[PDB]
């Protein structure tokens, strides 16, 4: 007998102002970026670490 | 990157990484890896897959991390839990930063109290059930002490590591630490892919579409997260009631996410505890049922997906109720005068926040819950391996986001 | 030997535990408290802070030595 509040709450998501493109964009570039970079360091990090090891 | 004051931060950080790397490819003396790795690739060892991607992957190599920073979140769980149901430790709680560090204190001494049970009980338990199956060292008192002492060392460095990244440097040490051993299993994930897609093993399609897949959910949450409502207010007209001209926030920002890790580690620690409790017995009775229950819970099964996708709307909720108080903000818009139009200033206005955050909040928890469900159904039908699962991804995204977000804050603090 | 190893290797252990609990994060909030997490406006450098971190930085280069003699 609850009345359903999904009406209401999908009123509220139309009244959300959303982002730009670039903005999404750019913070995309950004996030890829460090990504990528936090792998290659750390690829290269227990890279030279298991060549290490392996020596002993 | 250009600023010396960042770099100086960021060289500290990475060095952390590096430190604890070396920390974490040293394995535990008396146990060989070998066995333990190969006996992860049955079905058996697929219940504590989920266990070892908050490891960093020390686990299968039998690192002096045995379960990573994970006791630590859950002795923060005990905390909380201790300071909601006796209410003598939130007496201390209201006596201010005083009793703040006492709730420290005790947070990292229940943290080791935590360490030392569950070396116990994983140390003597799982290898010795057998016995000596995987390990060669005989099931005496000399090689419990040995892994106790061992494993309660490992996690109080980690815990100083964590410490020294926090407060030396910026974000958070175990977020970055969780973070860089998530990511340090993608390389060999991507390696091993392509390795294996020349050998006519993995399409190169499915690849293609699995990375376009990736960009999307990522460009998705990114715009999600950066997501906001924006409450329009006019004030204040009658520039001699000493309260305008403003001069100040003419629009009240609503953020669907806060954002934060945290509610995501809280509730995989609640859900994977009974699962981490019941993997200590592979053979016998905990293989009638310990494992059946535990094979109940798996990333491959739905029903887990559907359980810990509940938990991270509720924590998710919860985090967002908690963090967000409209008491201050209803408190800073009367010492200001700010008069909504929409609305008359008091209790009334606080509930009206609430009202907005009830359906905002929840349907950003079901967007949260999409993006967490889709890369499962991915994992089954592109085969793809489980470096790329949705907790993986979400952890990473939020992570990056969250420091990104407080690098830009801190940028523009030193602005203006 | 082998037993003085072990004398050692507890020495150490027990003696960084009272060095940890010396040892306390400065700040408002603690480091799970994502909150703050960090200032970069201005950070303060204490003797007693950095000589044990000198302490336990040792400990750990010796931790790491009886780690691999052991291993």
């Amino acid at each position: 007998a609850t009345v359903a509040f999904a009406r209401e709450a999908r009123t509220e998501v139309r009244k959300v102002i959303w982002p730009t493109r670039q903005e999404t964009l750019h913070t995309t570039l950004i996030v890829a970026a460090v990504t990528a970079v936090m792998s290659l360091i750390l690829w290269g990090l227990d890279g030279i670490l298991v060549r290490l090891v392996s020596f002993i | 990157g250009g600023l010396g004051e960042l770099k100086r931060r960021l060289l500290f950080v990475i060095g952390a990484l590096i430190v604890f790397r070396i920390g974490s490819f040293i394995p535990i003396p008396g146990i060989d890896a070998a066995v333990l790795a190969k006996l992860l690739e049955q079905q058996r060892g697929t219940i504590i897959e989920m266990f070892n991607m908050f490891s960093g992957g020390a686990l299968s190599r039998a690192s002096i991390f045995a379960l990573g920073i994970m006791p630590y979140i859950s002795a923060s769980i005990i905390i909380q839990l201790l300071t909601v149901v006796h209410p003598t430790l939130a007496e201390i709680k209201k006596e201010g930063e005083s009793g703040r560090r006492k709730i420290s204190q005790y947070t990292r001494y229940g943290t080791l109290v935590l360490a030392i049970f569950q070396s116990i009980g994983i140390a003597t338990g799982l290898p010795n059930m057998p016995g000596m199956q995987g390990l060669v060292i005989n099931p005496g008192f000399a090689f419990y002490f040995t892994a106790v002492v061992s494993l309660v060392t490992g996690t109080m460095f980690l815990m100083w590591l964590g410490e020294q990244i926090t407060e030396r440097g910026i974000g958070n040490g175990i977020s970055i630490i969780i973070f860089a051993g998530i990511v340090a299993g993608l390389p060999p994930a991507i390696a091993h892919t392509i390795e294996q897609a020349r050998q006519g093993d993995l399409h190169f399609l499915v690849l293609l579409l699995v990375a376009v897949l990736v960009f999307a959910v990522t460009f998705f949450v990114v715009f999600v997260e950066r997501g906001q409502r924006r409450i329009v207010v006019n004030y204040a007209k009658r520039q001699q009631g000493r309260r305008v001209y403003a001069a100040q926030s003419t629009h009240l920002p609503l953020k669907v996410n806060m954002a934060g890790v945290i509610p995501a580690i809280f509730a995989s620690s609640i859900i994977l505890f009974p699962a981490t409790i019941a993997s200590w017995f592979g053979g016998g009775t905990g293989w009638n049922w310990l494992t059946t229950i535990s094979l109940y819970l798996q990333p491959g099964q739905p029903l887990y997906v559907l359980l810990y996708a509940s938990a991270i709307i509720f924590f998710c909720f919860f985090y967002t109720a908690l963090v967000f108080n409209p008491r201050e903000t209803a408190d800073n818009l009367k010492k200001s005068g700010a008069f909504v139009p929409g609305i008359r200033p008091g209790e009334q206005t606080a509930k009206y926040i609430d009202k907005v955050m009830t359906r905002l909040t929840l349907v950003g928890a079901l967007y949260i819950t999409f993006i967490c469900l889709i890369p499962e159904f991915m994992r089954d039908a592109m085969k793809v391996p489980f470096y790329f699962g949705g907790t993986s991804l979400l952890i990473v995204v939020v992570v990056i986001m969250d420091f990104m977000a407080q690098v830009q804050t801190l940028m523009m603090s030193s602005q203006y | 030997m082998y037993e003085a190893l072990l004398v050692v290797f507890l020495i150490v252990a027990i003696g960084l535990v009272g060095l940890i609990m010396l040892q306390q994060g400065k700040g408002a909030d603690m480091g799970a408290s994502f909150g703050a997490g960090a200032s970069a406006t201005l950070f303060g450098s204490s003797g007693s802070g950095n000589f044990m971190t000198r302490m336990t930085a040792l400990l750990a280069t010796l931790f790491f030595i009886i780690s691999l003699v052991l291993g």
